[PDB]
């Protein structure tokens, strides 16, 4: 639940981004399929 | 035990502990004994040849009559002079405009090195996508004569598979890391600190040009970093925007245990 | 306007004839050196074709003889074209950069890079700025002739934002690279304000077509190209002078791809004139270089005057013929003059007259002959200037007898002087004592 | 932009044109009349041993010297063995009057030469991912992580070249290239294969009429592969090595964008330093990735080196890797320019003179500058009858060498404009008067110039 | 005082004897006569930076330091208009808590790019040194302690006593060393303070002026009861490799009211 | 490569007698200046004796650069052994005496001692949080052995270092945790089917035992002069290698002499004394002599050790003459060892172990031929005749040289017996110190 904290993790299945609800509606989602 | 070096300035003590007691606010009082006293008109009125007040009179015909208007470097004294033999024949090869000329012939050292703080470098990528020999080595005409900065073996190094080159570039770094110059303790240091000498001038316009100058805040946005609250309203707007300090242009220190001080820690 | 009568301003060409080189003794100025001039001509004819890379010519002779009017009228008869460098010996000594790279750079400043190109610029005085809010814009520009509205996406009204572009500059666009230069505001809106700032400097309106494409031909020198590929902001240190030692590798690199250029037709190769005037100022150590830099393939032909007889060579200690090492004389070709007879004497004093727009009685020119015969050139043309302004004292339009008389009356040529000096020697400081009287 | 003017493609003369090798057997003799030289037996079949002793790796540190008088052809063995070696072995032609510098000490800029030099090369490999961005469409995790919003497990990008175009999946931490270079649809990029670090290059240019006024750079479709696994030559100077590692090019700062901002100075290098270069260069030839190549610093006009050059020319000569010294001197008996005290030979000192491998260059004989002045005149292209070639080898061998290849010019400029094609005697005793040589130049010089005067000299 | 004498006969056999006799805490400054000759400034600068290494002074200091772990760290920015640069921090509330006594005070925007320039996050102990405005950090509190960590911190405890400590120090500098301190700044918050210790250090000319104003600013200390003034040696050896432009220099320099003994 | 002086492999005496063998370990052919050079080096060894001056004289081409490499490689790399050449001191940046007295304290290594503290494992999750244009990182790293499951975390400087590196999930790095460094090592899994960009398939290691948290004790050698720059400027570091250091004022040196002392005695350095070998020492002027001779005073001097060519030479910066090119009173100070001329018997064997340095195969007559040039030209122009011989042969396609080889290099390359000759001769095409004429 962080603010401006875009996540990364590695495991050994995969690896995935998580991105915060509150950034969505930002230019940060314009990359991961949100937008304004 | 922890130590300091000794200080030659004029900082102002603490009257008694039972006095301020919690909601206390440090004050940077620190000046230089060492002084030097001017009048108010030298330092202030129509002895500076670069303040235009009255009795100053020269300071603002001589400012625009050289800096804007008798200039080479203005844009339309460039305009003029572009079409052939003439001076400034080669502005259109180096990869700039009239503007980023104009601004480089104005500004500092620093604030022009401020201005190179947020160029992304293109033509030594050109160097990895645009090389083939079909391709007879594609340059953009406006960035023609910048020869030096297309075939560059850096560029081309920082790209390749195994770092062998790399591993050539910046061995000082390796050297220098690896004989433990970082983590060894400092031995030596100055055995005295002092601030800069200032000018007791009593008017107000001294301390305005003083907290200008030897402060300068510009500077100090540009060296330090940008306010939190401008990361805010750039990082949750709803379109991307530039920072003024795009990073923190202070550079690494190159001793990790003692950084930009000379205050000692026992250990 | 900065431009005033010097010395050196009647010569306008070297005046030879184009087709089979005869040296027609007045024309263009210059008057009766006819074996000089049609070697000088030669010269001039293997320079413009500019295959023959790399030679020497020494211009001897005694002084106040044409060694440096000859120079002239071959870097007036070539045009803007083809380059030419005035540099006299003594600015090779400098504290800033060696005496070998600041003679490379000689050598690198006359020789040209001519490339031919379009201009896709688009000057225009802006009209409204329309932003949407919603990225897109519009923006409105005008001529004196024309108005038109172009569309905007997303980033030049960032730039637009970061320039602080008002209603009523002048705006001009390099579509071919995309960035906005302001070059100003109008005289339309200088009625607008009142108390203006320091940057607004005020122009005309644009004329014609907002699109301006033009074929320009550019020429630039491999001095200019080495320079700005000497650091990153560097253009302006040729303009200043803060610059150094520039490395071999650059240099190396920057030959290597106007070879390429040549290759590939972008760009024509001019050479050109490297004038080293007084070139017995050089010492030892810099025709060690000279006898090197005449071997490259990119090596200007090289014109240099000298007024020295058998002289001692700086920076050694041994005589030697015009002040220059015999191995370097092996390599050069010399070109002699000779003095000047009086019927020269004549029309090269009339030829200053009528530049100086001074007005002569005949008894008056040839008193002034048979000064300049007596004590040479130099203090003769010194004549003429003085006794136009005696004249111009005493209010006398034509110059006579008696004002070159005063004029030779008052001002002592260089034959006298020595006799001034060995006249009186006890009081002029020769190296110990002085009387003081 | 810039137009192409279809002009003739030609080169200019200069004055070691005609030289294009040594022109030897197969076993070494010299032939006289081959590949540019006339004459000169011995000192080509030297200059062959010399070459075979560059290209056979065994030299490490020698030293050769070229004696011989002024205009016999110590620069034309050079260029000759310049041109012999190839173009990839390194060749550095200073000359003595060019380690006086003003920012370094004078037997600092011999080093920098030295490691100019001595190539360097490298066979490496380079795979990237190449050209312009189509899609950039993300693909939603099989499990979301709680507390999050959106989570992304892979992300696509469609890469298009100028051949073929590709799909592409990549781990999500693409994305901080992504924001930070903004990267768009119509952007050409290049995905590296150690790190993965998207950079973009520029606009494509089939967008380039999208908008109207809104313009940078265009550059064009990348005209070749979309997924290079290209193989690398790369030659540096371990000059370049030494630079790059005391003064670095790049940084991200303020202190470094003025040290590149303000002027390159020349710094005098610490010999840790370069023990240590030498000592990981020869680390990285025992594992078999670098090859070492050295080349020649031919040090031109040996005489002007001072006593205090040659004390560091012997130690930077019995280091472990040095290149080839191939001086050239052309005085007798001579003072050193340092130490005024000794008068020694070739103005070499009597201690340095025991390493140099001396080379003799004679005088030409009165029937070779003949031919020299035959190959000079088809080089230049200027064609001349039989006696005119008798009057020029008259001059060459009655007055100068140097000042017989001279007369061919304005010869060549007074034929065509007297309105001929080939030069005849009458050129040549026409252009004999016009460009004097040093002799007569100095008898007019003495006799007429006899003391300073009005009309005289300056002494 | 002269040492004549041929080489091989101990003259600097008396010279180390006399700077073994004289002892630790008197100044004494062996050169020799080939070592003044510089390439940054005129070798009568090498000789008066000499005589003031041979003259030393004893001053008792009385530091202040703040000595607390940082609690709660939370800029407050001012009012900003449009003028370039943006916004600025102008004012903080940093709460330090010591052993005994917690205290929570206010900066001003050179004390916090002091902070910020030596990374302080939420529970690195500092002293705020109230004299420049420098503050070193010394590590990670105790009580955020954790050895499953990988920053390779200084885990130190909460500093005892009053977090407005004030202690007193004695120090032995001498009269160069103050002009090298007022001649090149080193010390402060500012900006010709902080890009004077990024570019290389140069040896300049220190001028009368400044030579002079230190001497009244040391005869200030001594009034004050604080500072003794302890003179000491200037041993030149090889003196005859002085030319003559040291000679002459050498008159004015030992006419003046304060000037070590000269041993060559 | 071979050098003129990679053949020599140490000083070739007893290690109990130090006698001088007339023929071991290249330096062959010399008995009194070797067994001298042995004493010398023992009084190295020892580390003792402070400030002492070797000056190695004698004709040129007799080996005293041999001696002095010998002395080189009987150190190996433990002892500081700088190889000055007495022109590098004329700088135009510093001044002539600094550069002197940095020459000096590059030969006394300082070797100090200290705990680093080392990793070993499998990476088995990375977690990188990251803020948007601009701004601080997050860090966890959960890393497991066979034996302990770590959830570590992370800084600035690790995540600039793993991001540097590409430390995916299944890697075996080892991070030291004072210096930062990361090293991968190779993979425990394969390569994942669901990537393109990844990388290139490294070794193949298990997973490691034992324990997360070693305990390293390195040991680390620096010059005192390294520590005069890394403590002389604030932030201007790395001048120690691009040559940028103007001055260090004598406040810094005094300090450092008294915390190297500090050193030593709390057992936390240990200072080796080490070998000052100035080549060709006749160079300097006596502004140089006169701080040489001082410098050579104190507990931080090196052993100075150094050649010289000349016979009676005038000092430069001087009017008059001397021995050696040395004024005397600096020759009372130092301590001559001669070096001698060469016998044939000696030179033959020289010769022979030049020749089987070079890979150079030889018959009896050439090289009794070869002995007799080196009698008269010295070794400096049969080495080179060695060298050109081998190709000569190489050429004609002969396996060993021979007389015929040798005669055809010593035609075509000058010894400089016959270029003084050449000189001598010819004297009106060669420019003197006066004009010359063109046939
Ligand atoms: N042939 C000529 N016709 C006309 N004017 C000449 C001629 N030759 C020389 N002059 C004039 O005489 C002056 C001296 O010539 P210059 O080359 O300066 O002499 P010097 O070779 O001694 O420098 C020049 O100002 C030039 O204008
Ligand atoms: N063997 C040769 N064959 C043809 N031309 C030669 C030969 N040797 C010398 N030359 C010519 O002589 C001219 C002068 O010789 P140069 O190389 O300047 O002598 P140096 O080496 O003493 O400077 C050169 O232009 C060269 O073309
Ligand atoms: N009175 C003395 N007692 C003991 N040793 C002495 C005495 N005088 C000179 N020496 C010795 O002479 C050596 C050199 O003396 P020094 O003072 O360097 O000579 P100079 O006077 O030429 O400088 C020293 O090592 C010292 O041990
Ligand atoms: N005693 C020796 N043992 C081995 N090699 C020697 C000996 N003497 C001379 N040499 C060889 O001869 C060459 C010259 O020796 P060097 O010390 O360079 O002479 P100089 O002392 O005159 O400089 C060296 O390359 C060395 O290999």
């Amino acid at each position: 639940p962080d603010p401006m904290m875009i996540r990364w993790v590695n495991n050994k299945m995969g690896s995935v981004v998580a991105v915060p609800e509150e950034l969505l509606g930002t230019h940060a989602g314009v990359v991961f399929g949100a937008g304004p | 035990d922890t130590s300091s070096p000794f200080f030659c300035g004029h900082f102002a003590e603490t009257g008694s502990f039972l006095r301020e007691g919690t909601n206390v606010a440090l004050g940077y009082s620190t000046r230089s004994l060492v002084e030097y006293r001017l009048p108010r008109l030298i330092w202030c009125d129509g002895g500076r040849l670069d303040k235009p007040g009255p009795g100053n009179l020269v300071a603002g015909f001589r400012s625009k009559y050289l800096n804007h208007m008798m200039n080479i470097w203005t844009p339309e004294n460039i305009r003029s002079s572009l079409e052939g033999i003439e001076n400034f024949t080669w502005l259109r090869f180096v990869d700039t405009s009239l503007q980023e000329a104009y601004r480089a012939s104005h500004t500092d050292v620093f604030a022009r090195a401020v201005d190179l703080a947020s160029k992304q470098n293109r033509l030594g990528h050109m160097q990895i996508v645009y090389d083939e020999p079909e391709d007879k080595k594609w340059t953009p005409v406006h960035a023609l004569f910048q020869i030096c900065e297309r075939e560059n073996p850096k560029a081309v190094a920082e790209i390749t598979t195994e770092g062998v080159l790399r591993d050539l570039m910046n061995i000082a770094r390796v050297k220098y890391r690896e004989l433990g110059l970082c983590r060894l303790e400092k031995a030596a240091r100055p055995r005295a600190s002092a601030p800069p000498i200032e000018v007791v001038c009593d008017s107000r316009s001294a301390v305005i040009e003083r907290e200008n100058i030897m402060f300068h805040p510009a500077m100090r946005k540009a060296l330090f970093g940008p306010t939190p609250s401008e990361i805010k309203e750039a990082s949750f707007g709803p379109r991307p925007v530039t920072l003024y300090p795009p990073r923190a242009l202070l550079p690494a220190p190159d001793h990790d245990k003692q950084r930009f001080t000379n205050i000692t820690v026992p250990s | 306007g900065l431009n005033l009568i010097a010395a050196h301003s009647h010569i306008r060409g070297l005046g030879v004839d184009a087709d089979t080189l005869e040296p027609r003794p007045s024309s263009q100025g210059l008057v009766g050196q006819e074996k000089a001039r049609k070697a000088a001509a030669v010269v001039l004819e293997m320079i413009k074709q500019g295959k023959i890379a790399g030679r020497a010519v020494l211009i001897a002779g005694p002084p106040s003889t044409g060694k440096t009017a000859i120079a002239m009228g071959m870097a007036q008869s070539l045009g803007q074209d083809v380059p030419f460098t005035t540099l006299a010996a003594s600015e090779i000594f400098s504290l800033e950069m060696s005496k070998t790279e600041a003679l490379t750079q000689a050598f690198r400043k006359s020789i040209g890079v001519r490339i031919k190109e379009e201009s896709e610029i688009m000057e225009g005085e802006v009209v409204e700025i329309q932003i949407d809010r919603s990225k897109q814009g519009k923006l409105t520009i005008k001529t004196t002739d024309m108005e038109a509205i172009y569309d905007m996406g997303s980033k030049m009204i960032d730039a637009m934002t970061k320039e602080r572009v008002m209603a009523g500059d002048i705006i001009s666009i390099d579509k071919s690279s995309g960035k906005i230069t302001k070059l100003g505001r109008s005289y339309a809106r200088s009625r607008d304000y009142d108390a203006m700032g320091v940057d607004t400097k005020f122009l005309q309106c644009p004329e014609g077509e907002l699109q301006k494409r033009k074929e320009v031909v550019h020429t630039v020198s491999l001095h200019e190209i080495d320079v700005i590929n000497s650091r990153t902001q560097g253009f302006l240190a040729l303009f200043s002078g803060d610059t150094g030692e520039i490395r071999s590798e650059i240099r190396d690199q920057i030959n290597t791809k106007v070879a390429e250029w040549k290759e590939e037709g972008k760009a024509e190769i001019v050479p050109g004139v490297l004038f080293i005037d007084e070139v017995h100022m050089l010492d030892i150590e810099c025709f060690s270089y000279i006898n090197r830099a005449l071997e490259s393939d990119l090596a200007p032909i090289v014109i240099m005057a000298s007024n020295r007889g058998v002289s001692r060579i700086r920076g050694t200690d041994y005589k030697s013929p015009h002040g220059l090492p015999l191995d370097f004389l092996d390599r050069v070709v010399i070109i002699n003059t000779h003095p000047y007879t009086p019927d020269e004497l004549r029309q090269i004093l009339s030829i200053r007259a009528q530049e100086e727009e001074v007005d002569l009685t005949p008894d008056a020119l040839a008193l002034l002959t048979k000064i300049g015969q007596e004590a040479g050139l130099r203090y003769a043309s010194n004549l003429i200037t003085t006794s136009q302004l005696i004249a111009a004292k005493r209010r006398a339009k034509q110059v006579g007898v008696e004002d070159v008389q005063r004029s030779f009356k008052l001002f002592y040529d260089p034959a006298r002087s020595v006799r001034f000096v060995q006249e009186s020697e006890k009081r002029l400081i020769g190296n110990d004592g002085v009387v003081d009287f | 932009i810039s137009e192409v003017r279809g002009n003739t493609r030609d080169h200019r003369t200069a004055a070691h044109t005609h030289i294009k090798g040594l022109g030897l057997n197969s076993s070494g003799i010299a032939e006289k009349q081959a590949a540019g030289f006339v004459g000169q037996c011995a000192a080509r079949e030297a200059c062959g041993v010399v070459v075979d002793l560059i290209k056979a790796h065994k030299m490490a540190g020698r030293g050769v010297l070229l004696a011989g008088g002024p205009g016999t052809g110590k620069t034309a063995l050079a260029l000759a063995i310049s041109q012999e070696l190839g173009t990839k072995i390194p060749f550095c032609p200073i000359t003595g009057s060019e380690i006086y510098s003003t920012e370094v000490k004078k037997t600092e800029v011999l080093m920098e030469n030295f490691r100019r030099a001595i190539g360097l090369r490298v066979r490496e490999t380079k795979d990237v991912y190449e050209g312009e961005v189509t899609e950039m469409t993300p693909e939603e995790a099989e499990n979301p992580l709680g507390g999050y919003g959106k989570t992304i497990s892979t992300l696509l990008i469609g890469l298009k070249s100028a051949r073929g175009q590709k799909k592409l999946r990549l781990d999500p931490s693409i994305y901080e290239a992504i924001q930070k270079e903004r990267v768009q649809v119509g952007d050409v990029i290049y995905i590296e294969t150690n790190t993965g670090a998207c950079k973009r290059v520029g606009r494509s240019d089939a967008y380039a009429t999208e908008f109207d006024l809104e313009a940078e750079e265009y550059v064009p479709i990348p005209k070749g592969e979309v997924h290079k696994k290209k193989e690398i030559v790369q030659d540096v100077t371990l000059h370049d090595l030494d630079v790059a590692n005391a003064r670095p090019q790049g940084g991200q700062d303020i202190i470094s964008m003025m040290g590149q901002l303000m002027k390159p100075k020349m710094t005098e290098i610490t010999d840790k330093l370069r023990m240590e270069i030498n000592k990981v260069v020869q680390k990285y030839i025992n594992q078999g990735v670098a090859e070492l190549i050295p080349g020649v610093l031919f040090i031109d006009e040996a005489h002007m080196l001072d006593i205090e050059c040659f004390t560091y020319l012997n130690k930077a000569l019995e280091s472990p890797i040095a290149p080839i010294v191939v001086l050239a001197s052309n005085r007798g008996i001579a003072t050193i320019r340092g130490a005024d005290d000794l008068k020694a030979a070739h103005g070499i000192p009597p201690d340095f003179l025991q390493r140099l491998l001396i080379i003799p260059t004679h005088p030409y004989e009165p029937d070779e500058i003949r031919r020299i002045v035959r190959i000079r005149a088809q080089t230049e292209g200027v064609q001349l009858t039989d006696a005119a070639v008798d009057r020029v080898a008259e001059h060459g061998v009655r007055i100068s060498l140097r000042y017989c290849l001279q007369l061919l010019a304005p010869a060549s400029i007074l034929a065509r404009v007297n309105g001929r094609t080939q030069v005849d005697v009458q050129d040549i005793a026409e252009a004999e008067e016009l460009f004097l040589d040093a002799r007569r130049s100095a008898n007019i010089l003495t006799s007429t110039g006899e003391s300073g005067g009005l009309h005289g000299f300056i002494s």
